[PDB]
RNA sequence: ACCCUUGGUCAGGUUGAAGGUUAGGUAACACUAACUGGAGGACCGAAUCGGUAAGCGUUGAAAAGCUUUCGAAUGAACUG
RNA sequence: UGGUGACGGAGAAGCGGGCUCCCAA
RNA sequence: AAACCAGGCCCAGGCGACUGUUUAACAAAAACACAAGGCUAUGCAAAAAAGCAAUUUGAGGUAUAUAGUCUGACACCUGCCCGGUGCUGGUAAAAGCCCCAGUAAACGGCGCUAAGGUAGCGAAAUUCCUUGUCGGGUAAGUUCCGACCUGCACGAAUGGUGUAACGAUCUGGGCACUGUCUC
RNA sequence: ACUAUAGCUUUACAUUGUAUUGGAUACUAACUCGCGGGCGAGGACACUGUAUGGUGGGUAGUUU
RNA sequence: CGGGCUUGAGUUCAGUGGCGGCAGGCGGAAUUCGUGGUGUAGCGGUGAAAUGCAUAGAUAUCACGAGGAACUCCGAUGCGAAGGCAGCUUGCCAUACUGCGACUGACACUGAAGCACGAAGGCGUGGGUAUCAAACAGGAUUAGAUACCCUGGUAGUCCACGCAGUAAACGAUGAUUACUAGGAGUUUGCUCAAGCUUCACAGCGAAAGCGUUAAGUAAUCCACCUGGGGAG
RNA sequence: AAUAGGGCCUUGUACACACCGCCCGUCAAGCCAUGGGAGUCGGGGGUACCUGAAGGGCGGGGCGCACUAGGGUAACCGGUGACUGGGGCUAAGUCGUAACAAGGUAGCCGUACCGGAAGGUGCGGCUGGAAC
């Protein structure tokens, strides 16, 4: 991905208390969202680049177990983070 | 790309046909079409001289231009289109003055693309360039014999041709079928191959598809009787013995390309 | 007999390819479901083209036919 | 000097034709 | 189903993939074609085909193209031989010929030669002897099916062996049904 | 099978000329081809005529 | 079940990497073929020979033209989940290690089914085809040689896409966590911490041996064994 | 007169009446168990259809439900069969020598091709190998 300092800065700001909410669920889930969806279009040109589809697959798995501790924190915010950046499918 | 047919019926089990990715348009210029006549393979005299020829669907003849005359004048790609005199796609241009042209389409371009002709133009996809501005490796189709005459060389579907070496006035090209052999420098090429690379791939699967192709079929000569053939005649199945023509022209070895012919001196290496 | 140019014809019924849409499923593809769609030298069968089998005819109605049966019938079709 | 003339096949739809699709263009 | 109209069905083999074509007037087929595969020629006034020629076809096509020839969907495959015959090479006022080299999806061969038949089939559209022998089916089977292998005289692109679907093809057995027959 | 022969092919002469260290090279002007309405590419080769040697069931007349 | 904490886990930032993956370009040596100079009695091979190439002109040697494959020295070390990864360069990715006085708050471990990757050889379609080389052919040795040696030689070896899912795929040693002695080297980050290999306390073991990278002491989950053939 | 094999070490071993060792495979012989096949003969249950007792139900009859009986297709459980292929044990008759030592071409794993037979060769891997 581009992975600014920018970029990042951005996704922390519009999720999550401050910009300085670096490491908390819904900005972690958003961030490897944007990582999820820039290696699929990499893999897309790509298509012998199996140690990144692995790490993409790892990635998949980190945002599941982050969706799963907001399944056991509560439901709301579980339900508002997939309305936003869209997950089911 | 190629489509193939599901085997719901037997004359459709082994088909396989183009898929038709790259044409945009469905209807030609009509500026550019002419009315095409159809030869049964029969000359002026109405004695049919070529055999298995006839019938087929009715064809419109394009006007194609293979000289490329008009040097520095840029053009623009209109569309790109079915063609049933050849195997190849054309490609419909217009000129910043208003004419309008055919060429045949290389493979990799584009519509909105902009070609030029001349010693000026850059050596990319869809330029026509002497010879001797060409950089040397690079890949080129409709390549001329003399300068003017127009291109001759390298036009079916996906066939190119590789500019290996300049000496002098020459230049030694490597031909599609592995001859090797010099070209003049004043002679244009056009920089890359023939598209539609995927003609060979298509599987007919009936007959009926020669017929609309416009085919007749052939029969073979060991099964005809010897006032026919002199392959034909025997009870039962017979060989027919060394195998020849009808009138007994050779056809396992010998070579028919005259042995005094001028063009040889031009020729590097052979490969046909 | 074959070819060239330019015209015309093919009742009715059946089957249900590519493709499309909407569901689930995918990281995206993939991949299942329903409906739609109407392809094919596809199927049954008149006109029509052809001529399988039997019977009749053999100074015949006819110098090659008739009756019944049978093949093809959107195509490598038939026809002016 | 430029346009019309000018053109395929199959199928929806309108006693009491546009149109859709297809390739063989 | 009310008349007229209006599929007989099943089991098992040979051949050819299939739809098509053919001996007008005794042969519709297993013959021809076919989609597809191989080899060979051809660099463009192409090779090749008609024509005395001019000229035309090829084709206004350019090696993913054209022409000659054999095989003939598809699946698994396609063995050994260049000795012989073809083919490619290195006299009038030099070609050839010899010799040597290569070529078998060239013709052809596979009993002391050049090499001695690989896989797969086999009493076969091929087996004379012959109604070969064993089994199955019948009350009884010179035909049919399955095996056996002294294959008179199979054999791998004049292709070998299989193969779903298809056939007015050839061939054997059942059910239905009946003036084919007892008559 | 015998004898011819169309076609293909070899060389000599003609078309057909000029220079240099003869048989090679080179030249352009005969001759051939392309472009435009002279220029480019070849070139004494190629092509064609006469003669000559091969090959020739493609074709013909015959014999057996 | 309802709250807290930061030590585990993860996110951010900075520093340090790297034969980690994919893709595009660039290279010299050697070697193969074709065409031309020089030149002529052999070359090649072996324990010894022969089959083979060569006076209708070899080996050698000087050039021009057309190509394919592999990356000497560095080079033993490093990286990757494993299989594996080595000419030069660039682009796009992934990942690791160390620390912060930045964040969130147990979000963790393992994992039957499933999914993905997975040496060589092999299969299908299209390219290409220099070397080597199963099968095949010839020459030798042997009683024989269906081999070992020599000369040829087709698949394959190379590229793209798709199948296939195997290995002495081995450290013959599953993953995670915590703790327990010394010597000899080595790499990186700076005397310290990661990693990399051999002698070696306690302990373990049938022994060979292992020994902070355990085969020692303990806890969690998964896989597997129950005499040899028959028989994967 | 003329003329200049045996011990002591280190190693490997599938041998131990000890290399004159031990073992591998093929073909021919004899017993036993279990495979595959044109076909042929049975047994138990099942879905449908056609008939259908007694006893009750509803409407002296009529119509229901199912115990059977009948045909046919489908399963499963079983026998037999022209012919055709593994394995075990006992004999060991024949043919070679593959492995155990660097076993006389180091061995083994995977894979492909090819051979009377153990096997040979090509490509990659391992040391459960020498020797350097
Ligand atoms: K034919
Ligand atoms: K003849
Ligand atoms: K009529
Ligand atoms: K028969
Ligand atoms: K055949
Ligand atoms: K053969
Ligand atoms: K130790
Ligand atoms: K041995
Ligand atoms: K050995
Ligand atoms: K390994
Ligand atoms: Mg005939
Ligand atoms: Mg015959
Ligand atoms: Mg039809
Ligand atoms: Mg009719
Ligand atoms: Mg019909
Ligand atoms: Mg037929
Ligand atoms: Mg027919
Ligand atoms: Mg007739
Ligand atoms: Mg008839
Ligand atoms: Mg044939
Ligand atoms: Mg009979
Ligand atoms: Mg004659
Ligand atoms: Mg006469
Ligand atoms: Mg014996
Ligand atoms: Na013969
Ligand atoms: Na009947």
């Amino acid at each position: 991905m581009y992975l600014d300092s920018a970029k990042k800065a951005e996704l922390f700001e519009k999720y999550g208390k401050s910009v300085k909410d670096t490491g908390s669920p819904e900005s972690q889930i958003a961030l490897f969202t944007f990582r999820i969806a820039h290696l699929t279009e990499h893999l897309r040109q790509n298509k012998k680049d199996f140690a990144t589809e692995r790490s993409l697959k790892m990635l998949v798995g980190k945002r599941r177990r982050m969706l799963d501790y907001l399944i056991k924190v509560d439901i709301e915010r579980y339900r508002a983070i997939i309305k936003e950046l869209g997950i089911r499918r | 790309g190629i489509r193939k047919l599901k085997p719901t019926t037997p004359g459709q089990r082994h088909k396989v046909i183009g898929a038709f990715d790259k044409i945009t348009a469905s209807t030609p210029e009509k500026s550019l079409v002419v009315g095409k006549k159809k030869t049964g393979g029969r000359n002026n005299t109405g004695k049919m001289t070529m055999r298995y020829i006839g019938g087929g669907h009715k064809q419109k003849y394009r006007f194609i231009d293979f000289k490329r005359t008009k040097d520095g004048i840029p053009a623009t790609v209109k569309t790109i289109e079915y063609d049933p005199n050849r195997s190849s796609r054309i490609a419909l241009l217009y000129y910043a003055d208003g004419a309008k042209a055919y060429i045949i389409a290389p493979d990799g371009l584009e519509v909105g693309h902009t070609v030029m002709s001349g010693s000026e133009a850059a050596p990319e996809v869809g330029n026509a360039l002497p010879l001797a501005n060409i950089p040397v490796g690079t890949i080129i189709h409709n390549i001329e014999l003399r300068p003017g005459q127009g291109a001759k060389m390298v036009r079916s579907a996906g066939s190119f041709a590789q500019l290996t070496s300049r000496e002098g006035t020459y230049v030694v090209i490597k031909m599609p079928s592995g001859e090797v052999r010099r070209i003049l420098s004043t002679c244009k090429a056009t920089i890359g191959s023939v598209g539609n690379s995927d003609h060979a791939l298509e599987k007919s699967g009936k007959a009926g598809r020669s017929r609309w192709l416009g085919r007749r079929p052939h029969n073979r000569g060991v099964v005809m009787n010897p006032v026919d053939h002199p392959m034909g005649g025997g009870e039962g199945r017979q060989s027919g013995g060394h195998p020849r023509s009808r009138k007994g022209l050779y056809a396992k070895g010998l070579k028919t390309r005259a042995p005094k012919k001028h063009s040889s001196k031009y020729i590097i290496e052979r490969r046909k």
